[PDB]
Order: C-alpha cells, then structure tokens, then sequence
C-alpha cells in the first residue's frame, strides 16, 4: 500500500519510439495510477497499472516545446515522478558578412559567425562545426567554434585580392534520423578583402 | 477461396488506446493471392475518443501488430487485432514466407510506403507507413508476423477539433508462403 | 475473363475541355478483377491543341469523369468517357466499387489519392497529385456508380514554354469491389 | 501457372559494373500475370564489395537491363541478368511488355515509361527516397533481342548514408504494365 | 440581340477547383465570349446556352491578375470579374533592442496577399524564451509592424509569425515553422 520513495528520478529521449520503457516506479494487492500530471492539456505518459511501468504511448514527445515533466501517482489496496526527457539532435544550425585582412598579418580574426541552434544549450547537440566548400584549398584560413554563445570565429593561418571562400555548417554531433535525408547543405559564403 | 477479408465494412476490432480490453478502432484489410505474391489493401478508421483526438499533435506513430499462429489463425490475445480474419466462401498461402523475409540489422523485412490523411477543412497529411513482415518473436507459439506503423509529423497541427481519424487506402504486395 | 478494357492504344474518345462536341484526349483504363478488389491503370494523352497547351500555365487542375449504370456501362450523355467501356474475351457490374464500403452521401473515407509524374522535354520530372473519388455523389437519378480521376499540379517554375504533348506517367490502385 | 520468378531468395545472378564476369548482386524479380496486366514486384540487394560502396557517395544511379529474345526468354549474352527466369510449378511470350502500347521508335518519346519511388534504410535508421525508372521497349540493342526492360535506381542525396560497408538493400518496389498477347 | 444591364459584376474564389459557378450573365440566346483584357489563358468558359461563366481546367492566380474584364456579345456589354484572395503565400521577415514599459523592437515583414485584410496581418507568437514574462506583443496593422512591449522591468528570445487567419488548405501541410532569434540587451 505505502510507497518506498518519495522522488522516482528518471529519463527518456526525446522523439523516441513509442511504448519505449521511461522508467519503472516501485512500491512496497496493489494497483497504479496516475492522478496529475504537469501540463494536463498533452497525454503523453502511459502507467502500466499492473507492475507500476511508466510507457510513452503512440504520441510521442518533443523537449523543445516542454522540457521537463512533474506527475503525481498513487496506489490503492501520494508520490511525485521527477521525467527529464534527454534531447537528441534535430533541427538544422540555421546561419545568419564581411571582414578585412592586411598584408602579412598571422593568425588574425576576420568573422565571428552567429548561429542559432534551437537545441538545448551546452550539450553536443548544439554546438555547431564549419565545414569549409571552396576557397580555402591552399591552407589560409581555420575554424573554431567558441562555445560561450556558439560562435564560429575563423582566424589566419599563413600571412597574406579577394580571396572570398563559404563555409558549411553542421552540429558536432550528427543529425538524427528524423532530420537526416532532409538536411541540404547550403553553403552561405564569406568575403573578404586584402589591403 | 483467394480472399482474407476483415469485412467491407466493420465494427471496432483493432486496440490503439494502450490499455484496454474492448476494441475501439476499426481497420479494413484484404489480403488476395495473386500467383507467386499478395496484394494488400489496408485502411484504419477511428472510432472512440482517444484515437479521434490523436491528430490535435504534431507527431503521432499508430502501431498495429498481427501476430498469425502456425496455421494462420489470428491469435486475439498478444495481437492488436482482436478479431481474426475469415475467407470470402487452411490460411497457409496467405501468411508470408519465410525463406524470403526470415526471422533472426537484416532489413529486408520492410515495405514502405505512403498514405494521406484528409484534414478537417482538407488538407492532404502525408503519413508514412511502414510494413515490418517478421523479424522478431513474442514467444514460440507464433509463427507469422505482420506490422504496420503509420507515423506522421507535420508543420502544423492537422486539425484542433475532433473529427475522425481516416486514413487513405494502402496497397502493398508480399512474396507469399506456398 | 476479368479484365474491363479500354484499348492498349485507343484512339482520342476522352473530353478536357469541358465544352467540346469532338474527343481530344486519349485515356487508357484498365480494370482486372482479383479475389475481393479490382486493380487500376490509367494514364492520360493529350491529342489536341488546347490540352497540349494545358501545362504552360503553373496550376492546372485535369479533371475526368465516369458515370456508370446499374448494369455497369458508361452513360456517354453526362459523363466524360465518350466511348463504352469493352471486355475482353466476351453483365459487367463485377468491376464498379462498392456501395458497401463506399457509400453514397464530410464522409472522405470515399477518396484514394496518389502521385504520378510528368516528364518535361527539357528533362525536368514534375510530380503530380491525382485525387481519384469513388461515388459520394449522385449527377442524375439514372446514375448508380461514380468514379471521378484529378490530375493536381502546383509548381514554381512554368513547366513548358513551347507545346509539347500531354502524356503522363502511369498510375496503379486498388479498390473494393461490388459482388 | 501464371509467376516468372527469379527465386524467393536466389544466389548472385545480376551484374553491374559492366567490365565483369562475377555475378556482384542479387535480384529478385517477380513478375505475375494477372487479367490483362502484369504486376511485378523488384528488389535488388547486394552481394559484392563493389555494389557496397556505391552509396559512400551521394549523386548515384544503379542500372539493370533485361534483354529479352524472340520467344521470351532471357538473352544472357546482352542483358544484366545472368539467369534464366523460371515458372513456379514447371514459353514465357506472355509476361513480357506488349508491344502495341510500348511500341519500338527510332529517330523524345514518352509513353512507355513506368515511375516510382522506392527507399533504402541506412545503417543507423535513416529512410533516402530513390528514384525508379522502370522504362519498357523504347530502343532495341541488334536484332537478335524482341523486347526491353530495363530499371534505374537514381539517388541524389544531401549527405552521404553510409561511411563503412553495408548490405545495399533496397525497398521492394511494385509496378503493373501491358502484356503482349 | 439585348441585354439587360451594361455593366456587369461578379467575384470568383483564388484558386477555386474547375467548373465553379462565376457568375450568371444574362440578356435562343447563344452567349459569345469575344475578348478578354488580359488575353492569353482561357481562365473563363461561357455556357452558350444560359450565361454562366465558369472556371475551367485551367486555375487562376490572384497575385498575378486581380481583376478580369472580358467583353461579351449575346446573340455588346462589360463583365468586371473581381478575385478574393484566399490565404496563400507565407509570411517572411527582413532585430535588435536595447532596453534600461519602453518599447524594444521593431519587426517588418512582407506579405503577397491584399493589403489591408486579414489574411496579410502579421501574427506573432512566442516560442522560446518569454517564461520571464517580458515580451507584450502588438500588431501594428496599418504598417504591418510587430511591436513589442515591456511587462517586467529589470536574454533572448524567439518569434514564430504567422498569418491572422488560418492558411489555405493548399500552402498548409507544407509550411514548416521555422522561429526567427531576437536578441535584446540590458544595461
């Protein structure tokens, strides 16, 4: 009849399949069920009133429009679930230039790229990484991506006209099935002129 | 006999409400032998208040699960069926084969395919549908596998009402089982 | 036998312009009976003017029309088939669809739809959305099975400059079938 | 008996990379007669090293000719399959496509081509949309053939689906043409 | 050999399906279509018999044409055809504020549909970030302005736009909505 716990703290990812197992809530005969959940508007967790399971059910989530989760159950012959849906990649680094070099100037900075991501901030999913297409054969330029606000800041390499290039992006971590098959790259360019 | 009918048109005989005993959707399904394979006709009607109110959500994955037996029975327990299929006038031939879709990666088990779904005003929902023959087993009395799983994602919602969830007919062929 | 012809090449006996007294477009229908459905092809051929100088425009809708009897020939008066429908070996009401499973009447478990394709003579590949509505309505009180067919297209970029034919891909279905 | 096989699950029989004699993949190929129409049911799967790293790239195209002869059988000099088609319960000039609606022309022509779209599941779940072009007649190789079948699979990706080497399987894909009688 | 008005007036739907009534004209009588002002598509077709225009085959576009004036003989007379636009045609947006209920941004965007109605109006949502409650939104309609406004005194933000009215059931199931980033700043 009475619970074991006070706070069941588990996870699930987030697009995954459906009846995927969330976690499995335990109390010391006896039947569950669910009386609130957080958002009441979305049915989106199932309780297996038989062994105490929690499922996704045929719709499924999305951690960008509700992060995370607070639903109270109870047993019959109360206690909180604490849901963290794990985000995985989806949607595409979506990029919004110009900048100058001088003559023989070493490992200078030219752009600082801004790229909003809608994914969660910190984790491998939002960082992205410029790829570069065409203009940077003959070893000119490098790419890093500081990650205080995702910047893809290009620097020098050698010590150098309108040597223009474009750069690719993607995230570090690779793109979901859900995403993959639909992302084209578009190469969005970057100019540049020598003084 | 060279028909598996559920019927022209049924009452409810498939489960998508997680979690309960009684029927609550209805699907059509014809399966016909036609020489070496077999067409596929396959559609899913809602019919309760759960599966109408599905497509107020952005994503939404149905799933239906045939699990036939050694003859070709339906088994109305682990299925989402509960109802088997019956001739037109054993059931062997229609069941697919298994020196072509063998059980166990392996991903020739598949057909995929695509179906719509009229909106609420109209407005032609592609949901894409995948056929999983085999592949898996719940325990050692089933012997066949059919799955169809209807997932949809979309811009907006489909519809922010209750209606009916009518999907578009699906055709589909199989290598057969002799 | 159970295959409703039309003709593998027939002559032109098919109306698009809605307001013709002469047949400019050739359809080819092919209906086979299997087990408890029929299977489907059809395509359409432009083979006039007009219809040949249909997709210059960037949305066109193609509609085609077929109303059959209660013993399952072609009205020529008021549907869009001016030519009957022939068997091929040889009461033909075996291959019209259900008025079980498609009921005459909102109720859009009725409508099939699909795609095909149109190639450009540039090379480019357009896709076309075909809408095909079983019964759902009643033109006449004589009329006792309805089968319409819509060929869709939306593009950005005007499909052709010049006239060239009218001739698109094939299209495949499958519907139930009236005992 | 109304079914041109090719085997439920056969050994490899199809050839591409045109500059060889071993057979580098597998097709399945069935073709049922059925009223006055053929359907046909495709899958092509691969067998060799060559077919499996085809789609470490991402703008690719996978072609199959049958050329068949006079009576119906397959041509194995000419053709991309390497086997003879069978029956299931064993002249093959019914299942083959029908001439006075795919007719032969010699100098654009196109009223005998057949499209579709089939998938390829990558290896880590991800579904790419190919391209079908099942063209009948259309051409003649010489004289010794009587009809033409030939498929395409084109992919024009954005990323590349695979890095390593996998099994190339590709979605069954269904089709219906006009036989010759 | 006679009509009964001199000008005409009707009002057919923006990418309506074919053979949908139009108008019916009136004056055997075999009603003769002889010219158009715009001449190239057919997009109107007479009945000869009993004057109802209607749309054939071939549809219609409000953005390129919005008002049609064909003359027509009975066997001379005006028609003025007029369209209503229906909801195609996405909003686009062409975005930074600096604050201290002082107003922060000012978002201009461009429609294609008529100017003035309800399926032009920019409508705003939010989407990632007004949790704080900061952001009060406002349309300025007569511009077509998405000013907002101060809530709380003391981040980013993200805006989803769309229509006033609901799309058309064409351009729907195709939109994606893709959020659009503002970056306010604070001293």
């Amino acid at each position: 009849p009475v619970f074991t716990q006070d706070v069941f703290v588990g996870s699930v990812e987030e697009l995954s399949a459906a009846h995927t197992l969330v976690m499995k809530i335990n109390a010391t005969k006896i039947s569950y069920r669910i009386v609130s959940l957080e958002p009441a508007y979305p049915p989106v967790f199932y309780l297996n009133k038989d062994t105490g399971e929690i499922y996704t059910t045929s719709v499924t989530l999305d951690r960008e429009e509700h992060s995370s989760y607070t639903l109270t159950v109870e047993a019959r012959d109360q206690a909180q679930v604490q849901i963290r849906i794990l985000d995985v990649n989806d949607n595409i680094p979506v990029v919004e230039l110009e900048g100058m070099v001088e003559e023989n100037q070493v490992n200078v900075e030219v752009t600082r790229i801004k790229v909003f991501d809608a994914d969660e901030i910190g984790s491998d999913n939002w960082l992205a990484n410029f790829t570069f297409a065409s203009g940077n054969e003959g070893g000119y330029f490098h790419i890093e991506t500081d990650a205080q606000t995702n910047e893809g800041i290009v620097t020098l390499i050698k010590e150098v006209k309108n040597l223009d290039f474009s750069v690719i992006v993607a995230n570090k971590a690779a793109f979901h099935k859900s995403i993959r098959s639909k992302y084209k790259p578009t190469p969005i360019p970057i100019k540049v002129k020598v003084k | 006999n060279n028909t598996l009918w559920t019927g022209p048109k049924p009452e409810a005989n498939c489960i998508i409400e997680y979690g309960k005993q009684n029927p609550d959707s209805k699907l059509t399904l014809i399966l016909v032998k036609n020489g070496g394979i077999v067409n596929g006709y396959v559609t899913l009607m809602g019919a309760s208040d759960y599966v109408n109110t599905l497509f107020k959500n952005k994503n939404v994955s149905i799933n239906v699960e045939l699990y036939f037996d050694a003859t070709g029975h339906i088994l109305p327990d682990s299925s989402s069926l509960k109802t088997d299929l019956e001739l037109k006038y054993s059931a062997r031939g229609f069941m697919p084969s298994t020196t072509a879709y063998p059980f166990v990666t392996h991903n020739e088990n598949y057909i995929f395919g695509q179906c719509y779904y009229k909106a609420s005003d109209g407005a032609l929902f592609p949901l894409e549908v995948t056929v999983m023959l085999n592949k898996r087993l719940p325990d050692s009395r089933t012997s066949y596998v059919m799955t169809f799983l209807w997932s949809l994602n979309a811009g907006l919602a489909p519809e922010t009402t209750q209606a009916t969830l009518i999907t578009s007919p699906f055709t589909f062929s199989y290598i057969r089982e002799d």
